[PDB]
């Protein structure tokens, strides 16, 4: 009775996988990180599958993006070229 | 009179003492107990389960104990009154055991692809006046495509009792009895192996015996 | 069967009947001497060297009809029996395990 | 020897072939019964009848059932099983009643034994659901020493032509339980409206008790 | 003859009914040990079905109390280079000692965890 | 007599716990031109590439170190009613001892 198995909540659970941005404030001002979450080339926003943002941030990206764009803080057709030097977060390979 | 060699075993409960060949020792090291995962479980083996540990289930080894004694009992009195038992498995790593233990003993073995009809369209396959098995125990019931063995339905269409060691993703239903225990390690596999086969020359043997004793009075 | 018996004696006793028409009655009538015979005791004139007359021993003429599997006690002799194909199996494993034998020691 | 077989439906079946075109198969649906309870159907198919009369009633007495009767001439209760979507609803009568039920069914209860029974089918009347539903209900009867076993209790009759003395049928084989039966005042049952019908008088049918021939 | 219809009861079920009404003249080999000895459950075919709405597993998960700690211990000092054997009953584990030794302190008499970790932590390291 | 919820707690594949990167011992117990299938305890069996390196000292018997990820390695997919199970666990080779 002493060593059979008793009710509990699952020890060595894993703390739930948190987003890039979690606990971050996104700004269409920062047009910096908005511009790591679009493409050098055609300026095109990424989807979740490269960003690897959830939900919530996705579409706060998405938002201050399209803000900052129609406002005049970022271009459109192009990763201002000053922000292809910092540091890459997204799943894609375009060079072989 | 001879319903003295075909009836006393039948009122002796263990008449061939099999209940001092496992312990719930010698099946924890067997590894019987362990079982496949949640998402592999069988609705109708989960009343065989003791739980799960870290997604991946148990088998409560008191009741494969009570089962394994039932299982051997029934397969010691079938072949005490010299029933036919045939071993049924598909699992192509314990094939050469399954043939050597029936081998070793003088019961049958089927290991290999079995054909539709071998214990149902039997008369037309074999010859007309075939005595088909009398027990067919199944160390592993499930096929290569991880589903029921045809001759679990046709040992229960044709009336042959069935033992068979049910895992955890596995069908108890028309198996006669059940045995809850892991078959898919060689240690588990290799103790059933040993304890069918000393359950069946015990038995060869001690019908020897009383037919002796009953030809010398 | 008594039938293969029979067929037996009966081609041992037409045999020495053929070397008495023939001219060969010493006991030792060979198979060619018995094609030779037959060919011309009855002239075939058949394009199948099977659709002409022949005097075998009954062995080689009818087949090869297997043994029965089972005494009277149902109880059938090989243990390989319901796989239906008992020397094929047979023979498998034996291979099997002379490889895993062998592999635990070292047209 | 002691087995009768009887057919039930013969059918004309066709199929279309790329060389031949329309080919005629029979298939036959027999059953076969000794009246001691045991009896099944099976179907047999070929190119000529005779072959699936063979082949029917020869596969039938591999597949038999066994049904339990009452007193060897009715069932135990009242069976309505719909299969697929055939209603069979039968009613356990007195001795001396008859066989008042679907000609199929007639055939097979002689087959079986039963001897009283009523019987209406409704729904689609396929032969081939009909036997089967049939089958099923009377092979999942629930007999009276299986009742008082599950329940604990006495099983006792009370016929209104013998009177008010009681007639035990069925004592369980183990331990009596003592706790009485709780009298659910109103019972939550599924009552049948032909049923009600009947019981009530508004059944106005030309149809329904008509003088008709034995069984 | 025989009933080769397996959905509908046993073995044991069909036989004894065919025998009762006298088409199996032979009583079969195994008909009287069933009866002897019969399983905990007769072989009656039921057909799997999926849970659908509300309706879960009976099956637990096993958790045992040296858990809570087993999991704290991993995450501060992680598995050592001591390997785990498993092929040995009896085999005492690095954090098999760390959970005794624990336990230990625990059945002598302390409180707070964070001090009996830290008390244990200075056990295993003497 | 112990109870089997004594067996069980008191076992060292229950005092193991989550099997992700945990260092165990194995024996081959079998070999297929270079794919070595090892042991290490458990229900199921590894199986390992020949490491090249020292590519003659892992032979059938041989006690390896394996890294170990998971114990049955399976998985749902689309239509599925139950898991595809590879019948395998899964594992890493370190080295011998
Ligand atoms: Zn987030
Ligand atoms: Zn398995």
């Amino acid at each position: 009775n002493e060593d059979l198995p008793i009710s509990m909540e699952n020890p060595y659970k894993e703390p739930l996988k948190k987003c890039i941005l979690c606990g971050k404030h996104v700004d269409y001002k920062n047009v910096q990180l908005l511009s790591q979450f679009v493409s050098p080339f055609t300026g095109c926003i990424y989807g979740r599958h490269i960003t690897g943002l959830c939900g919530k941030k996705q579409k706060e990206i998405t938002k201050a993006i399209k803000r900052a764009q129609i406002m005049g803080f970022m271009p459109v057709t192009y990763k201002d070229p000053a922000y292809l030097k910092d540091p890459k977060v997204c799943n894609i390979r375009y060079r072989e | 009179f001879n319903d003295k060699i075909l009836n006393e075993p039948l009122k002796h409960s263990d008449f061939f003492n099999v209940k001092e060949l496992f312990s719930v020792r010698s099946l924890f090291d067997a590894r019987v107990h362990l079982g496949h995962k949640a998402g592999c479980r069988h609705r109708f083996m989960e009343p065989y389960i003791f739980g799960s540990r870290l997604d991946h289930d148990i088998i409560d080894l008191e009741q494969t104990a009570t089962h394994l004694q039932l299982a051997l009992n029934f397969t010691a009195h079938m072949a005490y009154r010299k029933g036919i038992i045939l071993f049924i498995s598909r699992n192509r790593q314990f094939s050469y055991l399954i043939e050597n233990m029936a081998r070793d003993c003088g019961e049958y073995a089927h290991t290999r692809y079995f054909r539709g009809g071998m214990l149902t369209n039997a008369r037309l396959l074999f010859g007309p006046t075939v005595r088909l098995p009398d027990l067919i125990i199944f160390l592993h019931t499930l096929n290569n495509i991880f589903e029921p063995h045809v001759a679990v339905r046709d040992a229960a269409k044709m009336n042959i009792p069935t033992v068979g060691i049910v895992d955890t993703n596995c069908n108890p239903c028309l198996i006669t009895y059940p045995v809850p225990g892991n078959d898919d390690s060689p240690l588990a596999v290799h103790l059933y192996c040993r304890l069918f086969q000393t359950a069946i020359t015990r038995a060869k043997e001690k019908r020897q015996q009383v037919e002796a004793l009953y030809r010398l009075q | 069967e008594d039938f293969i018996k029979k067929q037996i004696e009966e081609f041992n006793i037409g045999k020495r009947h053929l070397a008495n028409m023939m001219g060969e009655d010493p006991e030792t009538f060979t198979q060619e001497d018995i094609d030779r015979a037959i060919a011309y005791l009855f002239p075939s004139g058949l394009f199948e060297k099977r659709a002409r007359p022949v005097m075998k021993h009954p062995e080689q003429i009818f087949p090869r009809q297997r043994a029965i599997q089972w005494g009277e006690d149902g109880r059938p002799f090989h243990y390989l029996f319901y796989t239906g194909k008992q020397s094929y199996y047979s023979l498998m494993h034996d291979v099997y395990g002379m490889l895993l034998n062998l592999e635990k020691h070292q047209r | 020897e002691d087995f009768d077989t009887r057919i039930l439906e013969v059918r004309n079946v066709f199929t279309m072939t790329a060389k031949e075109g329309r080919k005629k198969s029979i298939r036959v649906l027999v059953a076969v019964g000794n009246g001691k309870g045991a009896a099944g159907f099976s179907i047999g198919k070929a190119t000529d009848r005779m072959d699936a009369f063979r082949k029917a009633k020869n596969r039938a007495v591999h597949h038999l059932h066994y049904i339990e009767r009452y007193e060897d001439h009715t069932i135990f209760h009242d069976i309505s099983l719909r299969f697929k979507r055939t209603h069979i609803k039968m009613k356990k009568q007195p001795k001396g009643y008859g066989l008042r039920c679907h000609r199929a069914i007639i055939t097979i209860c002689r087959l079986i034994g039963i001897k009283d029974m009523y019987a209406k089918v409704s729904g689609s009347i396929n032969m081939l659901s009909l036997t089967q539903g049939l089958f099923r209900g009377l092979s999942r009867q629930e007999t009276h020493q299986q009742l008082a076993d599950k329940k604990g209790l006495h099983v006792v009759e009370i016929r209104e032509e013998c009177g008010p003395l009681p007639i035990v049928v069925a004592s369980p084989r183990g331990p009596l339980r003592k706790d009485p039966e709780p009298e659910d005042e109103v019972p939550d049952v599924k009552l049948d409206w032909e049923d009600v019908k009947t019981a009530q008088g508004m059944k106005r049918s030309v149809w329904s008790n008509l003088k008709r021939a034995a069984t | 003859a025989g009933s080769r219809l397996e959905t509908v009861g046993s073995i044991f079920s069909r036989t004894r009914d065919l025998v009762r009404a006298g088409v199996l003249k032979e009583k079969p080999l195994w008909f009287d040990v069933y009866d002897a000895f019969p399983p905990l459950r007769e072989p009656v075919f039921q057909r799997p079905r999926v849970r659908y709405g509300k309706a879960k597993a009976p099956i637990q998960d096993i958790w045992y109390h040296e858990d809570r700690i087993r999991a704290k211990f991993y995450s501060v000092y992680g598995s050592g280079q001591r390997a785990f054997d498993l092929f040995n009953p009896n085999f005492k584990s690095t954090c098999q000692r760390f959970v005794e030794k624990y336990t230990e302190l625990q059945k002598l008499g302390e409180t707070d965890e964070e001090k009996l970790f830290v008390e244990t932590g200075k056990a295993l390291l003497a | 007599v112990e109870s089997f919820a004594s067996m069980l707690r008191h076992s060292p594949l229950t005092q193991m716990g989550p099997a992700k990167d945990k260092l165990v011992i194995g024996r081959i117990f079998h070999i297929v031109e270079n794919d070595l299938y090892i042991d290490f305890g458990g229900k199921f069996h590894c199986v390992c590439r020949r490491p090249e390196v020292d590519g003659e000292k892992y032979q059938k018997g041989t006690r390896v170190r394996l890294r170990l990820l998971d114990l049955e390695l399976t998985s749902r997919f689309l239509g599925a009613t139950t898991d595809t199970t590879v019948l395998e666990a899964n594992a890493v080779l370190l080295g011998i001892q």
